[PDB]
């Protein structure tokens, strides 16, 4: 039962593997010191 | 999720056109929202 | 639908035989498959994991300009592919590169895993019985689910003269394959193809 | 390209262009320093080419800088009533101007009449430091995506040309390994590999 | 099964032609799953 | 935290003269969700149509 539940987790992981980044937003002018934000969507269907 | 992304393509083709169920994906999340509760809810008989 | 294999090591070195187990179980396949374009699909298996392939269509009544029906028909296409987690359940499935054909394009599907090069690559072929010129839509993937990259050229690039159309490098080697299959038949003539 | 907020730069306005006025002259005929104040612009009008539109005949000519806009509204801005026989003359105001429109003005020689005179001017326009846009950039390199900082000629901060792997194809390995077993998977030899 | 099966055939005929609702297939599948749940869960409660 | 995208689909808008307007044309729409402080997203909304 426990590699059934790590099997699931692998499984979820090999799409956490496949995510792939689609834009970003800089907090503010200071690339060198401010913070940013990205986001990324699933290669597999349906799209997440 | 991905049935009601599938049924927003449109259905008619000719003289006229007709669309798709619009609301579907926000109906469906709903009821995804709903299933969680329902397997959560579950669990917790089995600790008890 | 359902799935099974067997095994041809587990012989005795004595017999031209092979063990019972070399049979595997039947098991059932999960995808709501009832959508089959014709009631054809094909297995793999590649790298230890194994994948579900098929085709759906149908025909939208497209319309001219002229606000007219375009009479001659068009067939809204797509192809259709799962595979297994190692958790042993099936992938919810999804589709590759869609169309929108001038025909219906429908005598069944060609897969296999091509090694012509080590990446091992997954490709998928579709075709129509024009004889000669046989018609056919294809694509190809990385096993990361990314369409591959490279390809050779067009044997038929577009405006090979008034053939203004010419083909995509990718179905140009696809339709190569299957030519490779069917035309190239000494391994068995086409009429065998369908086993 | 990677996204960032719009802020005001706050600093002299960007110059857009300039024309010339009057009876002669060119757009050279004067140059003009433009520095912004805190709230205001602030203009310093250095006469040129008196000596190519009124000199030594009109006197008590209106060297001005005065305002322009979809009206002509050439309410006097700053100005010498002097004899051009002053070849470079210079005037200058603080404009506050608090509306972020694109400022123009007229920057030259006239009568007492303020126009239709031998006197003759240039005309520019002037429009608010939105820029204080910066680069930096999401790439693609192979399959995998990754980012670059700029070269910058700013101080060294280290970040300066750097560049960083945004993706990983790990994948491909749990696909070979896990199909089988988690042991694979756990082995050293996985987790060394030279992925 | 069977029922979304059948409704995958199209609707309409004449001067248009309205397909079919393309999800249903999908939407019967996880219904189904959740049916196997219920049937499930209810025994745990007679071996109890 | 924000979110943003649009949505756009074609209306097949006919004339007076009861014909199709063949031209076509897209109802289009803007959309905007946020977070909010509990950590759960906004269900989202529409801008201008």
């Amino acid at each position: 039962v426990a590699q059934k539940a790590v099997l699931g987790y692998l499984n979820n992981f090999e799409e956490v593997s496949n995510l792939e980044i689609i834009a970003g937003y800089q907090d503010g002018i200071d690339i060198e010191n401010d913070k940013t934000y990205f986001v990324a969507r699933t290669r597999m269907q349906p799209y997440r | 999720t991905a049935a009601a992304a599938l049924d927003v393509i449109p259905n008619i083709y000719g003289l006229a056109v007709g669309g798709s169920h619009w609301g579907a994906p926000l109906n469906a999340a709903a009821e995804i929202i709903m299933i969680k509760y329902q397997a959560d809810s579950s669990k917790s008989e089995s600790l008890s | 639908y359902f799935w099974r294999s067997l095994d041809a090591s587990q012989r005795n070195a004595n017999s031209q035989e092979l063990y019972p187990t070399a049979w595997s179980e039947w098991k059932a396949i999960s995808v709501p498959l009832e959508n089959v374009a014709n009631g054809i699909v094909r297995p793999i298996m590649m790298d230890n994991r194994l994948y579900i392939s098929w085709f759906e269509v149908a025909e939208e009544k497209e319309t001219d300009s002229d606000g007219n029906i375009i009479v001659s028909g068009r067939y809204r296409t797509k192809i259709r592919l799962a595979h297994l987690g190692f958790d042993g359940v099936w992938s919810s499935g999804t589709t590759l590169r869609e169309e929108v054909l001038a025909d219906q394009m429908e005598e069944m599907i060609a897969v296999v895993d091509r090694m012509e090069d080590e990446p091992r690559l997954a490709l998928v072929a579709f075709k129509e019985m024009s004889e000669s010129w046989d018609v056919v839509f294809s694509y190809i993937c990385d096993s990361m689910l990314i369409e591959s990259s490279n390809l050779p050229t067009t044997t038929h690039p577009p405006k090979p003269g008034d053939g203004d159309k010419g083909l995509s490098d990718l179905d140009d080697y696809g339709a190569n394959l299957v030519w490779f299959y069917l035309h190239e038949t000494a391994n068995g003539g086409k009429a065998e193809y369908k086993q | 390209l990677i996204l960032y907020p719009v802020i005001i730069n706050r600093d002299w306005p960007i110059e857009l262009d300039k024309t010339h006025q009057g009876d002669f002259g060119t757009v050279d005929d004067f140059t003009l320093n433009s520095n912004y104040t805190g709230d205001e612009l602030s203009l310093y009008l250095q006469s040129s080419s008196t000596y190519k539109y009124d000199f030594s005949k009109s006197k008590n000519i209106i060297y001005g800088i005065w305002k322009e806009d979809a009206n002509n509204n050439r309410c006097w801005l700053n100005y010498k009533l002097l004899t051009p026989e002053d070849y470079e003359p210079q005037i200058n105001a603080t404009l506050v101007m608090c509306d972020k429109g694109d400022v123009n003005i007229i920057t030259g020689f006239s009568l007492p009449n303020g126009g239709v005179d031998a006197g003759g001017k240039i005309k520019v326009t002037l429009r608010v430091g939105k820029k204080l846009r910066d680069k930096f950039q999401i790439k693609q390199f192979s399959q995998t995506q990754y980012l670059q900082f700029p070269e910058a000629s700013s101080a060294d901060v280290w970040y300066i040309g750097k560049q960083i792997r945004l993706n990983t194809l790990f994948a491909k390995e749990l696909i070979g390994k896990a199909s089988r077993s988690l042991d694979l998977v756990l082995s050293w030899e996985t987790q060394n590999s030279r992925l």
